[PDB]
RNA sequence: CGAAAGGGUCCUGUAAGCAGUAGAGUAGCCUUGUUGUUACGAUCUGCUGAGGGUAAGCCCUCCUUCGCCUAGAUUUC
RNA sequence: GAAGCAGAAUUCGGUAAGCGUUGGAUUGUUCACCCACUAAUAGGGAACGUGAGCUGGGUUUAGACCGUCGUGAGACAGGUUAGUUUUACCCUACUGAUGAACUCGUCGCAAUGGUAAUUCAGCUUAGUACGAGAGGAACCGCUGAUUCAGAUAAUUGGUUUUU
RNA sequence: GGUAAACGGCGGGAGUAACUAUGACUCUCUGUAGCCAAAUGGAUUAACGAGAUUCCCACUGUCCCUAUCUACUAUCUAGCGAAACCACAGCCAAGGGAACGGGCUUGGCAAAAUCAGCGGGGAAAGA
RNA sequence: AGGGAAGUCGGCAAAAUAGAUCCGUAACUUCGGGAAAAGGAUUGGCUCUAAGGGUUGGGCACGUGCGUGCGGUUAACAACCAACUUAGAACUGGUACGGACAGGGGGAAUCUGACUGUCUAAUUAAAACAUAGCAUUGCG
RNA sequence: GGAGACGACGGCGGGGGCCCCGGGCAGAGUUCUCUUUUCUUCUUAACGGUCUAUCACCCUGGAAACAGUUUGUCUGGAGAU
RNA sequence: GAAGCCAGAGGAAACUCUGGUGGAGGCUCGCAGCGGUUCUGACGUGCAAAUCGAUCGUCAAAUCUGAGCAUGGGGGCGAAA
């Protein structure tokens, strides 16, 4: 079940992208950038319980360990194993390259 | 924030309802639920 | 001129069926495991940007077919 | 047009109604005052010299509490709550649409009626005129935007019974 | 004579010379959380409510600012087919002393027969 | 679309929430409640695994299918039969997994009537009426 | 003296009927492919006989190391197992 | 999820705690029924001299309802409008 499914495609209801999640996993600086764009006092569990793969905060360690056994987290893990779509793959799909000399 | 977290004054996402807790505290202050008084000046 | 058809242009998203040392696992027969073997089994892969639709207010076709035609009625300094 | 009006910003006055004159907050209340944007947020009439578009208050049938008065039925200095009017197919007006008589048709004329645009900003002039300094214009030329008006669907959105 | 002392009246406390009801005549009156009560010191009463009110988060076509789609109407045809209402009629302007004109006076004007709509008058509210 | 009550006397209307499993749930309170408070995690398909049952059946010595005298509680075993729940795991599609239907928006307070209930059929469903409890009067 | 003759609600057990599952005969449908397939009939009255069915009652006997027992804690020297 | 009951853990005992069992309540969500809150609802010479739609209250009882019978205008009946 999705909360307010009528307007889930609106820009103000947008969630984090999979390539951004890959860069967050690969680089802690990118994850730090994303976390400084938020306020720690408004986050669930004071921001201390965060799943990077789901890009989502939780109220407790019990809730985080709980969602890890669920299928949305496993769906995110399978999508990350497959690899997110990027501009490099978009260029390689049409046979386009960058010539820097 | 601690009063909201203790009393369950939470918005969507578990964020504390600071303004609602402030309204509750102010109402308790005026309606005689919190002890306070102004002492008389000493002669 | 009309009805089909063909080509184009768009829309969707890869048809039915067949096959597969793809498929988590389970159960049989024997070489008792050496894709052992056979069976079933969401799904996956290939045939397949395939299948389906396309003017109803899309385009083209003397040159792809079939049909229709010089009417009928009424009125008019 | 006038003013110590240097410039800039103004102030007083004259002709002028062509064109505009906005969101919004506050109902413990004579709802009138605040804040902002702006070129500016001017004032009135066509009701209120009684009076069927819709909808909140003055406002008030029947139910009910609370206060004041009254022996009481009840009435009020009052305060609160809930509560039935429900056309148009007629004539005219208005907006559009046809149309007889003048054979049918094509191209026209134009009496009369209507009439439409509006304001700001930026570049240049020019850091110039003017000025002790701080500051600081304008004419010509150029480019956008606000409000209004008339169209349109190449593109971008929206709409899907193309079921 | 006694009160349900119900209604009602009632600012207290002392005295006296009255001596009983009515008295009458003077006087003067202003603990930053305790103590005491059989844990509590309450009506600031929980639950319950198609009761009345204010606000917050979420949510949105209430707007801003409107657009589009569907069905049934409205439309046109065949059949069938009323009612309300109706002095007579319906274009306006100025004047028509009694603050009212639709008919009068003076002007503007003014061309058959019609259809769909509309809600300014005029009609229309068991008004 | 974007914004999210800027609309309106007034969030009227609409939207949002909604089933089930699990975590968790404050003030106040007549201690019974509040409470489904609040706030969170998940839900499809397929292939398996595990747990939860029923019926029948014990050796000797005699008399002769039963009667005794014994002997034993590993039947803790065999054979047959049977249905629906619950839990766990892998694999797999995805923009949706209570996929239609069905289905609480929630919260902070104030006034008010204790509650359940009843009435003005055909304008008023309510602080009105009734109610239990309490108090008074009359009657042997 | 009994019957006629008697409230509401809760769960439990027995029986009939219905629903559901398997086999078989017969018939019908489907059949590009699959489906030993899907569907249909397969019934037994009143009235009687006979053999049995919870409660309860009777006989023996006398129970603590208390026992029997329902989903639900009742029963027993006023005699239980 | 109230009494009552079972087991385990403590307490000299009364009682305390834990896990079950049980199924009470003018309790609660809600279908039918009964009722009638709201909507600038439909309808307004109507399908209707009070109907229709959605929404709403209640739903094991002070619930709903038939027939027979009783109360009759100076009256009756009235959880009182």
């Amino acid at each position: 079940g999705v909360f307010a499914k009528r307007t889930m495609t609106k820009t103000r209801r947008r969630l984090r992208d999979l390539d951004q999640i890959e860069r967050d996993l690969r680089s802690p600086r990118h994850l730090q950038q994303y976390k400084e764009t938020k306020a720690a006092e408004d986050l669930p569990g004071l921001g201390l319980y965060y799943c990077i793969e789901c890009a989502k905060w939780f109220e407790s360690e019990t809730s985080l360990v709980g969602h890890r056994k669920g299928k949305p987290h496993k769906r995110r893990l399978k999508q990350l194993k497959e690899g997110a779509y990027t501009h490099e793959e978009a260029m390689a799909a049409i046979g386009y390259r960058i010539d820097n000399g | 924030e601690m009063l909201a977290r203790k009393s369950g004054r939470l918005l969507k996402g578990g964020e504390p309802d600071v303004d609602g807790v402030a309204k509750q505290v102010l109402n308790d202050f005026m309606r005689g639920k919190i002890p306070w008084f102004t002492p008389a000046p000493e002669p």
